[PDB]
């Protein structure tokens, strides 16, 4: 009898869902200019180190 | 207990590199 | 034992704390480090033409094949398990002995690495090569090490496993994005960055747009579109999180909010589920490849599977295969589902954040829940952590498998893992900044 234990965990994650305060616009903004900024930084790191890399490691190879 | 401080570190990581890259062009020398 | 545990480097704690912006410019400063050292070839490789035996472990391990950073953050994780049970089974001294298991595990998996198979020819390599690509091995572990220290005991913001993974995904998809390797097939030079293609294309040649957006056989921009859709729906659902008012009783005048994030455990599930499939791939491989009925359960490798427990993990590789084979799917997308909910239930309790331990933590700083009695407080907790622990990895797989059917660059399980390490950096920045 599977179908009461799955009722209760739908219905209590809808309400927890209900309950939860979601990101309205401005804190979104923030956030995802923050990811971008630190995504763009990380891979642009590693995009320029393996560019940088790259004649070497035909040189030194 | 040896203690070392981030520069330590990062210098002997420096080194670890540049010693990577003698042993390549030491290799390559003697190869050719 | 002594001895041995303390004959090892070391790095100082900073007794005096160090500001924000020298903490940026350290684990800026390590992550370059970690960069530079995983794109430099190791020495006395004779051949790297062979299949990858540990391609499923680049992405969790952030490693690279044939550079010094192979084994990648191994070190840390296989350290930190082993001392996890010996713990388990029963200061500074622990530090030392964990520093020095993962120098003999690192020893252990780069003697594995080199027998494997790659490398070339161990035996014609002969004892003095393998030997010498074991101790550049060893010194990059130490190097690794030495490096997660120097996150850790205060130099840097987070941790070095953390930081190491979301900068070798980051470089994966910006490096997608923008390469400028050409390649050619018969068909001009074409571009290996989606953006610098699209720009070529369009200088070069609505072909060319088109081209630039279904390019099969390098990165897309309609994968680029997805992945970046999947950083804002990671992001929106990040942000989710359940305040619990809550006052305090021991000592009055303290008032404050106590937030219980709906991604409960931020990437631990995605860092267990994806250790789990990894290690099920590399077992499966090297199993098929040596040497059984049971075997082929296992997984009938051909690389991506084409039948068996590992091919029912696999995600799917189009919508053919789905087509074709809709149960695959289904079980596939029933069992990312559920390892995330039953890994994020296990870690929940394991971790020491279970309902009963945060209620132990409210009650001995005394913390009280706003309009609920203190003996009341662990009951509330207990309808709200668990749902939030399950159904946090319940989204958590269901955005990795999204990701992965839209054919996102960097793979679902690597966004999901950047995402979560750059919201965990944010949060550092955003505790330091108000501190």
């Amino acid at each position: 009898q599977f179908v009461e234990p799955s009722r209760q965990f739908v219905k209590d994650s809808i309400r927890l869902v209900k309950r939860c305060t979601k990101p309205d616009r401005k804190e979104f903004q923030k956030i995802a200019m923050a990811t971008a900024i630190g995504f763009a930084i990380m891979g642009f790191i590693g995009f320029f180190v393996k560019l940088i890399h790259i004649p070497i490691n035909n040189i030194i190879v | 207990g040896l203690k070392v401080g981030p520069v330590p570190v990062l210098v002997m990581s420096l080194l670890f590199i540049a010693s990577v890259f003698m042993l390549h062009i030491w290799g390559k020398y003697t190869r050719s | 034992i002594k001895p041995f545990c303390v004959i090892l480097p070391e790095i100082q704690k900073p007794e005096r704390k160090i500001q924000f912006k020298e903490k940026v410019l350290w684990t800026a400063i390590t992550l370059f480090i970690f960069l530079v050292c995983c794109q430099i070839p190791l020495f006395g490789i004779m051949s790297s033409d062979s299949a990858d035996p540990f391609y499923w472990m680049r992405v969790i391990l952030a490693s690279n094949r044939g550079t010094l950073m192979e084994l990648g953050i191994s070190p840390i994780v296989t350290s930190g398990l082993i001392m996890q049970l010996l713990a388990g089974a029963k200061r500074a001294l622990f530090n030392g002995a964990q520093k020095l298991f993962g120098m003999i595990i690192t020893i252990g998996q780069s003697i594995v690495y080199v027998m494997t198979g790659m490398y070339g020819d161990p035996s014609e390599m002969g004892a003095g090569i393998c030997l010498l690509i074991t101790i550049q091995l060893f010194v990059a572990g130490l190097i690794v090490l030495l490096l997660d220290e120097l996150l850790q005991k205060g130099y840097g913001l987070g941790s070095g496993i953390s930081l190491f993974i979301a900068t070798n995904i980051c470089e994966t998809i910006v490096w997608k994005a923008f390469s400028p390797t050409t390649v050619n097939t018969g068909r001009g030079m074409e571009f290996e960055g989606a953006i610098i293609a699209l720009f070529h294309l369009l200088a070069t040649r609505v072909r060319a747009l088109r081209e630039a957006f279904y390019r099969q056989n390098l990165p897309n921009l309609m994968n680029l579109i997805a992945t970046i859709f999947v950083f804002a729906v990671v992001i929106y659902f990040q942000g989710f999180r359940y305040e619990l008012p809550i006052r305090s009783t021991k000592v009055r005048g303290q008032i404050g909010i106590y937030p219980i994030k709906l991604f409960y455990t931020s990437n631990i599930p995605i860092i267990l589920q994806s250790a789990l499939v990894s290690n099920l791939y590399v077992i499966s491989q090297m199993l098929s490849a040596r040497f059984n009925l049971l075997v082929s359960l296992l997984g009938t490798w051909s690389a991506y599977p084409v039948g068996g427990l590992c091919y029912y993990l696999s995600p799917p590789e189009s919508f053919g295969s789905v087509l074709e084979d809709p149960v695959h799917a289904v079980v596939y997308i029933v069992f990312m589902l559920g390892s995330c909910a039953f890994f994020s239930k296990t870690w929940i309790e394991v971790s020491g954040s279970s309902p009963r331990d945060i209620a132990k933590q409210f009650k001995d700083q005394g913390m009280v829940i706003n309009g609920k009695r203190e003996t009341s407080i662990y009951r509330e907790l207990k309808k709200i952590i668990p749902t939030a622990a399950a159904f946090g990895g319940l989204c958590i797989g269901a955005l990795s498998v999204l990701a992965d059917f839209l054919g996102a660059i960097g793979s679902g399980t690597g966004i999901l893992l950047a995402v979560t390490i750059i919201y965990q950096y944010f949060e550092i920045f955003v505790k330091e900044q108000s501190e």
